[PDB]
């Protein structure tokens, strides 16, 4: 029992139950606001599931992170739209989800951290832009503190951030605990300041996966279980560009 | 008059018979080099008929072909049946007088004796276009650099003709002349008369000419 | 999908439309029109493709999305066969013979 | 009085009057047929205003002519739905215009031939791909017989096609005679035997402009008219590329 | 006994007389108001006998360079 859910171009199979987990009980929408009649923003084709390159997750592996809205800067016609416009705004569904038998054990914490600022390897240096986000590719903390010559101080057990791991549960998460779930959703909304700012400039929110039981098997079977992610734009809006002017 | 015109309708203005092509073939061994002889079905091998077809850019008719066929022997037999079979485009065509490309069954085929009033029949509009073009303007391939306008277009089958009895002593020699009309026509975008006699069968190349002819001087 | 039952994948179908070559990249293929298919839940897929007429054609390519995971198998040989049929509306028009066949011979 | 039409994205200022010459009397359709059940079809973004480059128009200039919808193949989104479609359809609307004094005189015609078919050179080659068109700059005529390895047998006075030139008025066409007009318009609809064919295999159809009487101005004055032309397309349509089916 | 039609025969029917005529005769078939039921697949291999099914083995396709594009 399954239903497939598409948004026009794209299409995936999802678990019939696995619930929704909406980000402090707000969807996303598009603003309502007046005063725009001296800055008027148009709204949108991009609305479709975009699906980044599978992890394997093997014992032992410490975890992976990627930082949005820039983990999408090279995807389709969403990318084009972070260069054409000097501002914007969207909300996101995430899905992640993964393989498994019933021979396989261990659960990992999915979690969106609005506005998560990272630390630097040395306690006096300044992390750079290389080495704190690395594109569409997911980024990984590691266990065991090593310097770098910018790095961020990945520790898994301060979570980058100098705070208590088991506590990163405030923040809107989802289980995936093999032998009931195998699959999570979150749908995140808009959360900043200001109402729109720039794409490029500025980070919204990180998603992370950090195992906690480590991935194990019993005889035979398979020594990896891949995971995969989708994430799709929900409502998004960009600035103006045409005058308002005439002849 | 005291009534509409009705005799320059594009009905009447076409669909009138002409030759179009004769050819000749005779009695004879497959060894034998000419014993049979075959016609491409074109409208552009006569110049006077080319001139009224190329008035419109689309056309679409059936046509009634009529062939009318004469013999004579030469110097020193039961009377001589002869085939005329009409390929329809993208079928197999014979290379000799023995084949089985006389025996196919998906190919029409007209036997006819001597002293009878002569064969014809109508072919149908064939073409997956919905009209034929008298003109294009592109190329076979998908990028520019096939062969440049009458591609694909304007193709229809071809007639093959032989005699039809086993050869026997003393050459036997037929000629035989088409006649070709179109029936049920209907035009679609005029074209300026052409002005430059014609070079090619297959393009519209032509050499410069004069607009019109001189005057004494331009004052009466 | 004729494989066992306890194997378990995910591919990415793909079509791409006539007059645009193959994709050469599963993320090429991606941005095209695609079906993923799920093997693990749903044990065949129905691609209904339009606009078929008779080079210049489209292309069906699947491609891998992660690689199948097996129970415990030894030999990971598992198959998948495919099937084809018109679809609802279809014409033909002007009959000619096959080439398939050549001649008498007795 | 003038006034300004305006398609979105572009706007052009023209004179109030001066008539629209609608080409066999029809204006641009999405066609209606049905049997695209089983090729369906979507229809856009595409109908806004490019100008070409203008041309010069000087004295003892003998014409010029351009090739659609080839002449637009680099034109911004219309030049990428001839690539990402395989078949097409789209009417057009030109506008010819051109600036002018009251002390200059002559008078232009400016035609749309349907399936215009060129020459050669010599009678016994074929024409190639370079010399019949040129992209979106202007080709010209030439007075005067002049061989060329592949080239058009432009004349003028037979007008590449061995016809006459003054007799050229049967296709749709519009005078520009300065001393009243400076303008034209021309909306020619999609003429073709089948529905839907390849962009860049096919030509549709071959605008000209031919001088008759030729430029020429009172004491002072500039020595050159420029003339430009604005091509919108209007109606077009394109093949599906989307699945019938499901999972 | 099935498929058992009957069978054409060819005669001059003027008496022999000086110098021999000789005669070819072509046969041209169709039927008209054809009925059919049960379908089959079409047949693959060259025919043999014109009596029996007997075939010879044959490849079920061409060869492709490979199956990926």
């Amino acid at each position: 029992r399954v239903r497939s859910i598409t948004l026009g171009n794209s299409t995936i199979t999802t678990q019939e139950c696995a619930n929704v987990v909406v980000g402090y009980g707000e969807w996303p929408e598009y603003l309502s606001d007046n005063e725009a009649t001296a800055e008027d923003q148009p709204t949108v084709a991009t609305c479709r599931f975009y699906t980044l390159d599978s992890v394997q997750w093997e014992n032992g592996s410490p975890g992976w992170w990627w930082k949005f809205p820039d983990a999408l800067r090279d995807m389709g016609l969403f990318g084009q739209n972070m260069y054409y416009h000097y501002l914007g705004r969207a909300g996101y569904t995430i899905h992640v989800q993964c393989n498994a038998s019933k021979f396989h054990q261990g659960c990992i914490l999915v979690v969106c951290v609005p506005e998560a600022e990272m630390g630097s390897a040395q306690t006096s240096g300044v992390v750079n832009y290389e080495h704190i986000s690395k594109g569409e590719i997911a980024s990984r903390f590691t266990t065991t503190t090593t310097a770098e010559d910018h790095g961020v101080q990945a520790a898994v057990w301060n979570a980058g951030m100098g705070v208590g791991v088991g506590n990163l549960t405030i923040f809107p998460h989802q289980w995936i605990n093999l032998r009931t779930n195998n699959s999570a959703t979150i749908v995140m909304p808009y959360v900043n300041s200001v109402p729109m700012d720039n794409m490029y400039r500025h980070h919204n929110f990180t998603l992370m996966i950090i195992p906690f039981v480590p991935l194990d098997f019993s005889a035979g079977a398979s020594t990896y279980v891949p995971i995969t992610v989708t994430v799709a734009p929900m409502c998004a809006e960009y600035n103006g560009l045409r005058l308002a002017g005439h002849q | 008059n005291n009534h509409v015109r009705s005799e320059s309708t594009i009905e009447n203005f076409l669909a009138r018979s002409a030759c179009v092509f004769y050819l000749e073939y005779k009695t004879g061994t497959k060894e034998d080099s000419n014993s049979f002889n075959n016609w491409v079905i074109t409208t552009r091998r006569v110049a006077q008929l080319r001139r009224k077809l190329e008035m419109f850019t689309y056309l679409r008719f059936d046509m009634e072909i009529t062939v009318v066929i004469t013999s004579s022997q030469d110097q020193s037999a039961p009377v001589l049946t002869h085939q005329i079979m009409y390929v329809p485009p993208g079928g197999p065509i014979p290379v000799s007088v023995d084949d089985y490309s006389w025996q196919t069954s998906t190919n029409p085929s007209i036997f006819w004796t001597e002293g009878n009033a002569p064969a014809r029949m109508s072919i149908p509009f064939i073409s997956i276009g919905n009209a034929y073009s008298n003109f294009y303007d592109g190329w076979s391939h998908f990028s520019q650099a096939g062969v440049y306008g009458f591609t694909t277009l304007n193709n229809m089958g071809q007639l093959f003709f032989r005699h039809v009895n086993k050869p026997n002593p003393a050459a036997i020699t037929s000629v035989a002349r088409i006649y070709f009309k179109p029936k049920h026509v209907r035009a679609w975008v005029p074209r300026p008369p052409r002005l430059c006699p014609y070079i090619n069968s297959t393009n519209v190349n032509f050499e410069p000419k004069p607009v019109t002819e001189v005057r004494t001087n331009i004052i009466t | 999908f004729c494989g066992s039952a306890m194997t378990t994948g995910k591919f990415l179908l793909s079509y791409a439309p006539p007059g645009a070559g193959a994709p050469k990249t599963r993320k090429d293929a991606m941005l095209g029109t695609h079906v993923v298919w799920d093997v693990g839940l749903q044990s065949s897929c129905v691609l209904c493709i339009p606009w078929i007429s008779q080079t210049n054609a489209g292309f069906v390519t699947c491609w891998y999305q992660t690689s199948v995971v097996s129970p415990a198998s030894n030999q990971p040989k598992c198959y998948m066969m495919c099937m084809v049929s018109a679809c609802n509306d279809f014409s033909v028009r002007m009959l000619r013979d096959t080439k398939f066949i050549e001649q008498t011979s007795f």
